[PDB]
């Protein structure tokens, strides 16, 4: 009795919920593109030591010479 | 010749080819009264319709058969029909091919259903349905230009260009003067006023499109109505009420310019014409501010086309010259260019016979209706 | 002044009250008007007859009980003048409104004026330091514990449905109907009416209150309980009125969820319960279906709840099964929210100084009322 | 080092970032930003209003989403900031951007402009040590190992080809289109449209996004496929409702190859590709052939690839050799390789140097970059 005789106007009896019953892609026969099994070591050991060098790593649109490529010095 | 009939959830009309006034006017609505228990005599008809309604209010539960295109029943619909043929004209539909309209986002099962019955029911000869907007530009007097329509429940803004357009251009959003009803009404019952039935959404309607004029910036116009409530007009009902309301009468068709009245997640009808605008090609947008054509029959208030010019004029640069094409009259002119229509020969050639859906079946309403 | 705040409470029927702390209102007092029924002969006697609980059951003979408040609907407020002042006056709470802040609710749809009069009331006759307006189906929330929830509630003459998420709701969603219990009363007393009995004023109607509230259930199958046959029990009055009452005892749902059938003009609680619920976010919308605030002080029947249940079944997207919650006694919950929301931090930054009333009022009112 | 290169996988529909070394998936989430939707006074409830996650993901009636991304390109970039700063979070990042190295995706092609107001956030407002950005197609080729590749691939708004063979850019060669996965939306919602089904909320938005994912498949034949008669069978929705397959949901995505239907004139997917392998010389052709690219969430369909075959078919010459995978994970691949990239040596040159970008900026990381 926290407030039976009280207060006769506070809710009791509720099921306030309300309940239910327990009632519970690859079609790779095309040939259209291939994957790769990922494997990052790998393709790490694959792009090991690519020594690329960047002397003059210039693509702008400048109109000065005959044409750029950077990335170009090696080992 | 032909058997013009122009429609509406709730203005719908009707006469033939060459008839400048609509034979037929009245409210498109289903009126279903109090039927209760105890017993009467003498009776009535099951349920009166519209103007039949009308006329005994009292009862009469005027509610809506379409909404916004969603007809609730084909029954009553038919029955608004029949009762409106052999009430205005009183003819067999064998005379002629009927004449009708319908705007677009509705589910082809609804216009077959419709144009099905039209044949089973009532066995014309041929029949046409078309669109408002091309009767609006019709009897306009354009190929080129672009409308908005403004029902009772509809809205869309259609561009055209020699008569071609785009669908992806034409842009719509069946929204309109019902639910300013509805705002207007609940408003004033916060205001102290008791609604309950349909003759409550009559009465505002009537004193909405008494009082909807168009201001300019509620916030000033909010200042001077707080500083002198002249503004606030007084009216009395049929009844001995007489309410005082400034604010309300011109901020009710604010919401259409937003959303933000009702928190739709939409956008303002200007930029919305605006989007459809964008829509086109350059040189037809000049085009359309030149051919800046308004419709609807929501659109019968004063001053809301300086106010969406104004609009537009702060969207589009000062080179693009806005050229408002205002008619007062375009509620009546789309029946009015479907007689029009009902008098070029060529389209009286084209048609949509018995036969067609008889062995063709619904396919040709497809493409044949429009 | 830093001592206990006064938390008034509100009702159509039960109207409550109480200090930020008070575990109990001290007083069940209902929403009335103690009046004459005739001419008092001799001058000098109970003014009014201000009467309340013992004094109400004190005599009988110029007794003329009303509502001040008709279905929260207050129209007067000379009653409600004398309701206050027995309330201030040293027989309740023994205080004054200076001496406490003074907490208080408004029921929604109402117009403005009410609570100008009110204010007008506590700040220049009494004088509350601090005082606040607030609702009440949050309170009940916080005697829940619930802050989301679809809240549901109906009051003796007042039913609303508050779609409600961590309190959010939208006013367009909030949905609000001021039928209730009262009515029911002036049916059963209709139904007697029917069976032929005494019908002479409101000491009748408090009769048939306790028999609403007493001598009255809920059945589940009206037609087969129509159908069926029963010797219908009877009460003793103070007279010894045997009665017999039959379906008549629990024909109530016919006026909760069928009022229509009394050739009325209404939908039933569930059906406006779930439109409300179908204005929110459909996924949103069936998650709060598993938890529906429900509530009312008026809704105290046995089997009315399944008959929800029926409602729900034939509007729930079948097999999203939602039970029954039944919780039986409903009153105090608000009063209890109104404790708790004083008791916190919430009044300090939401009072109504009365120096901030004297400065602005009604702006005031407005510019803080949310 | 502790100060981990942290990569960033932002692209139009999927979204996400990561680490090197850290191959697996570390948080994913979507592109758009999240605002509050309604209001109240009560307690029990999350502000902040920049709400993004579960909450996000779960009251989508209470926020609205914000794309300010154009086909990769965002417009409102304090959006972006609000995004980086969830990415900033300590349930997102736990650590600072001043205190490790940041490599980013980008689809090429896109204007100098973005890239510079880029920077200027990621330098400017976050001190970044090092800061490098590249296109996706180079990540997932590097995720791949061929020194060659024709990436072909779309986010949720993007087509795109690249052809490349040992990192030879031939920019004459490459091709885009804005176009992807949001106009299927938005085709989907059309055709919801031609059915009546308006959804057109943020979250109403997700709904259809859901339906685009979930109810999706192909047909190799357009015409043969679609003027038969369907079965429409229904599925159940995530509110209780269940609607019709539609042939249209296969529909939708041929309008990649015929969007004259929606208006704007393009080539075809494979059409572009072609123009590129025509671009390209004879001998690599034959290699074009043998070097196929599985890239593009999107494309996830049955018999996807083999309608594009068939295409193929019809506009190259014999000899042609293609073949196929089984894929993993497509989508993460990008960033999975980009990872191994950042995880790299001589890496180290790729950044940018933030003092550098404080001397000169923008331009010099243009030139630097490609
Ligand atoms: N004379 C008028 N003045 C102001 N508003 C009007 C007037 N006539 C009609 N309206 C508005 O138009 C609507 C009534 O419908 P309307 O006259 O547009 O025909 P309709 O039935 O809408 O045609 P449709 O349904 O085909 O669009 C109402 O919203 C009303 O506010
Ligand atoms: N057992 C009952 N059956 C029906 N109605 C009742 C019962 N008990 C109380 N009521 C009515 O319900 C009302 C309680 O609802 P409440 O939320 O308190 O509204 P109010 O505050 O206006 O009284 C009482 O005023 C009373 O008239
Ligand atoms: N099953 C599916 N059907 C259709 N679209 C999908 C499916 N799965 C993913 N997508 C879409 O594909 C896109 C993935 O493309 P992606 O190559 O990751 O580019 P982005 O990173 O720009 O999205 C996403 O936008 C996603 O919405």
């Amino acid at each position: 009795d926290p407030k039976y005789a009280d207060l006769p106007g506070i809710a009791r009896n509720e099921p306030d919920v309300y309940e239910t019953s327990d009632l519970p892609q690859e079609e790779l026969t095309s040939t259209s593109v291939e994957h790769i099994i990922v494997n990052p070591n790998a393709a790490y050991d694959k792009f090991k030591d690519k020594r690329v060098g960047t002397k003059g790593l210039d693509f702008s649109d400048r109109i000065g010479k005959t044409k750029r490529t950077g990335y170009e010095s090696g080992e | 010749a032909a058997l013009v009939v122009d429609n509406g959830s709730g203005m719908c009309k009707a006469g033939f080819a060459g008839d400048d006034a609509p034979r037929a006017v009245f409210p498109s609505i289903v009126g279903r009264p109090r039927h209760q228990g105890v017993m009467v005599g003498m009776g009535q008809k099951d349920s009166y319709v519209g103007d039949e309604a009308q006329s005994k209010r009292g009862i009469l539960t005027l509610k809506y058969p379409i909404e916004h295109g969603i007809v609730t029943n084909w029954d009553d619909m038919e029955k608004i029909w029949h009762h409106t043929f052999y009430n205005e004209l009183r003819v067999a539909p064998e005379e002629h091919p009927v004449l009708l309209t319908e705007a677009p986002l509705n589910p082809k099962a609804n216009r077959e259903k419709m144009t099905q019955i039209m044949f089973e029911t009532f066995n014309t000869p041929a029949m046409y349905v078309a669109i408002q907007a091309v009767l609006s530009l019709y009897a306009s007097g354009r190929t080129t230009g672009i409308v908005m329509d403004s029902g009772d429940g509809v809205t869309h803004t259609v561009p055209i260009y020699e008569g071609y357009a785009l669908p992806h251009a034409i842009l719509r959003l069946d929204l309109a003067g019902r639910d300013l009803t509805d705002y207007l009404m609940k408003i004033l019952t916060e205001r102290g006023y008791s609604f309950t039935t349909t003759a409550e959404r009559e009465i505002v309607r009537d004193i909405k499109e008494k009082l909807c004029y168009v201001a300019l910036d509620f916030e000033q116009e909010m200042a001077t109505a707080a500083s002198s409530s002249s503004l606030e007009k007084s009216y009395e009902l049929p009844d001995g009420q007489v309410i005082t309301i400034g604010n309300e009468r011109f901020r009710c068709p604010e919401a259409l310019f937003q959303p933000s009245f009702l928190g739709m997640e939409s956008c303002g009808i200007h930029e919305t014409t605006f989007n459809s605008i964008m829509k086109c090609d350059v040189d037809i947008r000049k085009d359309l501010y030149a051919n800046t054509v308004l419709s609807g029959g929501t659109t019968m208030y004063p001053g809301i086309a300086d106010r969406m010019q104004k609009e537009i004029t702060a969207l589009a640069p000062s080179t693009m010259k806005i050229k408002i094409i205002a008619p007062p009259e375009r509620k009546y002119s789309v029946w009015i260019g479907g007689s029009i229509l009902a008098s070029l020969s060529t389209f009286q050639q084209m048609w949509i016979s018995k036969q067609e859906y008889d062995e063709s079946g619904p396919s040709i309403v497809h493409r044949k209706c429009f | 002044i830093a001592n206990q705040p006064v938390v008034i409470d509100n009702g159509s029927g039960v109207i409550k009250a109480g200090f930020a702390g008070d575990q109990i209102p001290k007083y069940c007092f209902p929403n009335y008007v103690g009046r004459p029924k005739h001419v008092r002969v001799m001058a000098g006697a109970l003014e009014g007859d201000i009467f309340i609980g013992p004094k109400a059951e004190e005599h009988r003979g110029l007794l003329s009980i009303r509502y001040p408040m008709e279905h929260g609907i207050v129209k007067d407020w000379n009653d409600m003048e004398r309701i206050w002042q027995y309330v201030y006056s040293k027989d309740q709470l023994q205080t004054f409104s200076e001496e406490h802040p003074v907490l208080l609710t408004e029921a929604p749809l109402n117009p403005r004026k009410n609570r100008e009069r009110a204010a007008e009331v506590f700040f220049e006759t009494f004088n509350v330091p601090a005082l606040f307006i607030s609702m009440q189906a949050v309170l009940s929330l916080y005697a829940t514990g619930r802050t989301t929830g679809v809240v549901l509630d109906s009051g003796d003459g007042v039913t609303h449905a508050v779609p409600i998420y961590e309190g959010f709701a939208m006013p367009h969603s909030i949905m609000r109907i001021d039928i209730a219990g009262r009515d029911v009363s002036r049916f059963l007393r209709l139904y007697l009416r029917k069976e032929g009995y005494d019908f002479h004023s409101s000491s009748e109607f408090e009769i048939v209150k306790a028999i609403k509230e007493r001598a009255c259930y809920l059945s589940i199958n009206p037609q087969k309980d129509e159908t069926l046959e029963t010797e219908k029990a009877q009460y003793y009055l103070p007279d010894g009125s045997t009665i017999e009452i039959g379906p008549s005892r629990f024909r109530a749902p016919e006026l909760l969820f069928r009022p229509d059938l009394i050739g009325e003009e209404s939908e039933g609680i569930h059906e406006v319960l779930v439109f409300a619920i179908q204005k929110s976010d459909m996924d949103l919308r069936r998650t709060l279906f598993s938890n529906i605030v429900l509530s009312g002080g008026s809704t105290l029947f046995k089997g009315f709840g399944d008959r929800l249940l029926s409602e729900v079944k034939k509007l729930a997207p079948k097999d999203v099964k939602i039970r029954i919650s039944a919780p039986q006694e409903r009153l105090y919950s608000t009063w209890i929210g109104g404790s708790i929301l004083a008791s916190l931090d919430t009044f300090k930054k939401m009072w109504v100084s009365k120096k901030e009333y004297e400065e602005d009022g009604a702006r005031s009112i407005h510019r803080k009322t949310f």
